[PDB]
RNA sequence: AAGUAACUUAAGGAUAAGAAAUCAACAGAGAUAUUAUGAGUAUUGGUGAGAGAAAAUAAUAAAGGUCUAAUAAGUAUUAU
RNA sequence: AAGUAAUUAAUAUUAGUAAAACAAUAAGUUAUAAAUAAAUAGAAUAAUAUAUAUAUAUAAAAAAAUAUAUAUUU
RNA sequence: AUAAUAAUAAUAUGGUAAUAGAACAUUUAAUGAUAAUAUAUAUUAGUUAUUAAUUAAUAUAUGUAUUAAUUAAAUAGAGAA
């Protein structure tokens, strides 16, 4: 998980790491979270308004 | 003793999400001094008797599904089960036939 | 052992310095005037003839006994016999029950 | 963002207080409850005030008197001392007569035992337990459940002072370096209490020297 | 003849990565219990653990002047009849407009109220557990316990810059400029940030005071629910954590 | 209501209290003070309105005991 | 320009905790037994009041009232 | 087994004193994006079963909302003296 999260450049939280089993269940994870907010800086999260559309 | 166990001895199913544990599945713990947590209630003046049901882990609905099958005697409208805190409400004063019931498992 | 004496609790540590073990005080009343007089007694004055108060009041004094009965060192404390007050298990021994508990 | 802008009590925890005097529609009006022009209206009659009816209170003639000597007793029942060993809570070994220090300690009388505690009956029937019992008294019928079982009970005379250093010997050692030692009765009725074989006293059961030392004076 | 066919074991133990400080490298897992870091989240009682934490810290200092506490004369101002006017007595009255005010506070208004231990230590862990779920709750440790990977050479195992006081060549200073890089890094410039130190980590809070608007360091014994709750990300000592969920485990 | 307001007098940075003829109860504690608890309890009252401790347990608190008196009489007490 | 504050007591509802709670050094408060003016009395000797507990009474009963017992204590 | 809205049936839906329920405006505290293409305020004209808010036009300020929203506090609402 940290050589994942080395090379990634991004963090995956704690919970997570604890949740996720397999590999394969991590990068399922990162696919649907981190990328699409990477590909795209306007689809990211932003804090102050949690539930944005 | 120690309040975080090192990383050797700790199993990977003693972790979260390991075992399945949300999906259709609960426990019921008991109190510190070691009994169930199901309880008489004497609401409204003495006037409303309800019997709680404390301490529940996971889905409260499988749990109170699971009761109403061993206990077919109570009728089945009278099974509150209040979701904020997880607790369930019987009518009567069935506290005992709860105990009997859970005791075999928690 | 210096050390352990100076550990010893205040009121008992002053009490020490100031009516020290050496001089063999009296068990009974004296004169005032006396080197051996008992703090814990009313000595009387020579001249005057009047019982002085003791110089421990009586409260001090058993204060006093009590801290020596703790840490072991009673018999270097000066005699509490004439002074009526006994303390814990000699005077649970000593006592006379009252003529109420055995004769009502 | 945050949880600390969305936070809600929980459904049934809270109300709206009711408002006086603040328009028409909200139902407290004008009047704000009050009714209409009377001395509730701008006052208060006196709350236990009953217009001229001898106040109840006085009507009902003075009864009792509050017994200052008494010394209430807490009630260990002896269901409750089973409801402990089944449930491997009474922790005790070979001996160690259960007293009132193991008593509040393991838990079974707890809060505040300021006088005694009284051992009673309530379970009699399923109290099975040879261990020894020792307490300020016990019903007849317990101590009878008690020695059916193979146990022994010995009521035990314990002054406030005495009680409380029995309870928590080790406070006394850590102030003075010296537990106190345990009273004898000076009161008539406390010695004849335990003066009596039914009642399992201690002065009797132990073969106390109160008790010889009083026989002598009679004598003499 | 299978009575509770749906009973189970809940699980024990959430992993909390250890890591060095300046860089949040991790170090090693820890699994701390599953009742600190990963309680279900329940609201009611974190609401009951705020509301009594800001009441308590109220000042109350609300001393409107009442009818005696204001200060004219107590004479009548007009005879009770023949003024051709409305009656009036002092005129220290609400009704009018230099009069004292009706049912007026005082000094110290108490706005004390209480909470049980119990369930303040439940909303204790429960905002913590929040915190970890969210991805906000950055344990920082390695000096006690056995490491995986072994610590950097320029961080160090504490939650606390080196250096900081001292200043020689320019009026800048290391530990600030190691703290604006650290923000830089993890894109938390303006971020409210919460260090829950164990002992007075000094330097550091040296380091914070430029972003002392958003960035609190608060003691193991003096965080407070709020304080947990309103920080974006919270930077804890491993031995701190440790203390707190020893605080507010539920006794046995 | 209330030894409160008010009026008088006098003293200091504070003052007052303070080292037990105190409590208690057959065990014992150890100056005074303030607070909590005891406890609206015992007690008390045109036994109405109402008024109401102490012990003990804790908090606070300082070095907290210490000779100054040739040991205390018109005082103890008593009657009123 | 006007039902408010402090110290209490009671009832509701919710939440935590639960035959314990509060508080945690102790100490205390409340409940855990019903009583009875009060005392040393106190809840199945074979099961539902026809048992037992206390109060009047009493040799013990009956009789009023209230209370208590029908895997697991309330 | 819940909720939101919508259906069909029935029953009810005057109201002083009074009881209960549920909302809104205002001000402060906690959390808190946004931006003079905005916000705040006012008039008018609209819309929302409408104490309210919102659209637009316009005037004025202000490079800006303790802003929406959730709580918690209110010196929280005046044709009546």
């Amino acid at each position: 998980t940290k050589f994942l999260q080395s090379k990634s450049g991004y963090l995956i939280p704690d919970y997570e790491l604890t949740t996720l089993s397999t590999p394969l269940q991590f990068k399922r994870y990162i696919k649907e979270k981190i990328l699409p907010s990477a590909n795209d800086p306007k689809l990211a999260y932003k804090e102050a308004e949690p539930n944005a559309i | 003793a120690p309040i975080f166990p090192k990383l050797e001895d700790v199993k990977m199913h003693e972790l979260i999400g390991n075992n399945n544990f949300g999906k259709k599945t609960y426990y019921v713990e008991r109190s510190r001094t070691g009994n169930l947590p199901v309880y008489s209630a004497y609401k409204n003046g003495g006037n409303k008797i309800i019997t709680e049901i404390r301490k529940i882990e996971g889905d409260v609905i499988q749990l109170r599904n699971d009761l109403q099958e061993q206990l077919p005697f109570i009728p089945k409208k009278s099974w509150s089960v209040v979701m904020q805190s997880k607790k369930i409400i019987i009518k009567g004063n069935a506290v005992e036939a709860v105990k009997r019931v859970l005791t075999k498992k928690f | 052992y210096k050390q352990y004496f100076d550990s010893l609790p205040l009121k008992l540590k002053s009490f020490f310095q100031r009516y020290p073990p050496s001089i063999k005080y009296s068990p009974v009343s004296t004169s005032t005037k006396a080197i051996n007089a008992n703090p814990f007694l009313p000595n009387k004055h020579p001249v005057t003839q009047r019982f002085h108060d003791p110089k421990y009041s009586l409260r001090r004094m058993s204060d006093v006994y009590k801290l020596a009965l703790r840490y072991g060192v009673e018999e270097f404390l000066p005699p509490i016999e004439n002074t009526k007050k006994l303390f814990f298990e000699e005077k649970y021994n000593k006592k006379t029950l009252m003529k109420g508990v055995l004769l009502p | 963002v945050s949880i600390l802008g969305q936070l809600k009590p929980s459904d049934g925890s809270t109300k709206s207080f009711k408002r006086l005097g603040r328009g028409p529609s909200s139902g407290l009006g004008k009047t704000s409850g009050r009714g209409q022009k009377g001395q509730k209206a701008r006052g208060k009659v006196k709350s236990w005030f009953e217009g001229g009816q001898t106040p109840i209170y006085k009507l009902f003639p003075k009864i009792g008197f509050t017994n200052v000597g008494a010394k209430p007793l807490k009630e260990l029942n002896l269901k409750r001392i089973q409801w402990f060993h089944d449930k491997n809570r009474l922790h005790l070994q070979p001996g160690e007569v259960l007293d009132m220090n193991k008593m509040r300690k393991l838990g079974l009388v707890t809060g505040p035992i300021k006088y005694g505690v009284k051992i009673l009956a309530s379970g009699k029937f399923h109290y099975n337990l040879p261990i020894a019992l020792e307490a300020s008294r016990a019903s007849a019928k317990a101590i009878a459940a008690i020695e059916k079982a193979g146990g022994k009970f010995t009521a035990r005379y314990y002054t406030p002072l005495g009680l409380r250093a029995h309870l928590n010997p080790q406070w006394f050692l850590e102030k003075r370096g010296r537990v106190p030692l345990q009273a004898r009765p000076t009161k008539r009725r406390d010695i004849d209490f335990y003066s009596k074989e039914e009642k399992r006293g201690y002065l009797v059961m132990e073969k106390d020297k109160l008790l010889q030392d009083i026989k002598e004076a009679q004598n003499k | 003849l299978n009575p509770l066919p749906n009973a189970a074991i809940p699980p024990k133990y959430a992993l909390v990565t250890v890591r060095s400080f300046p860089s949040l490298e991790p170090l090693t897992f820890v699994p701390v219990p599953t009742s600190t870091v990963a309680a279900p989240l329940r609201r009611d009682i974190l609401w009951r653990a705020v509301v009594y934490e800001n009441d308590n810290r109220r000042v109350g200092a609300s001393n409107p002047p009442g009818r005696s506490e204001n200060g004219f004369s107590r004479r009548k101002l007009m005879p009770q009849k023949g003024s051709g006017r409305a009656r009036v007595g002092d005129a220290n009255s609400p009704t009018r407009h230099n009069g004292g005010r009706a049912l007026a506070r005082t000094a110290p208004n108490d706005y004390t109220t209480e909470l049980p231990s119990k369930v303040y230590s439940m909303a204790f862990n429960n905002a913590l557990s929040h915190q970890y779920k969210s991805g906000k709750l950055f344990v920082i440790g390695g000096e006690k316990v056995d490491l995986i990977s072994p610590t950097p050479e320029l961080d160090l195992n504490r939650l606390d810059l080196v250096n900081t006081n001292t200043v020689e060549g320019k009026e800048i200073f290391e530990g600030e400029v190691i703290f604006r890089k650290f923000l830089e890094e993890f894109q938390l410039k303006g971020k409210r940030l919460l260090f829950i130190t164990d002992k007075t980590r000094e330097g550091l809070i040296k380091s914070s005071d430029p972003y002392k608007q958003k960035v609190d360091v608060i003691q193991k014994e003096l965080v407070e629910v709020n304080d947990i709750l309103r920080a974006q990300a919270v930077f804890i000592e491993l031995e701190a954590l440790e203390y707190l969920a020893m605080a507010h485990q539920k006794e046995i």
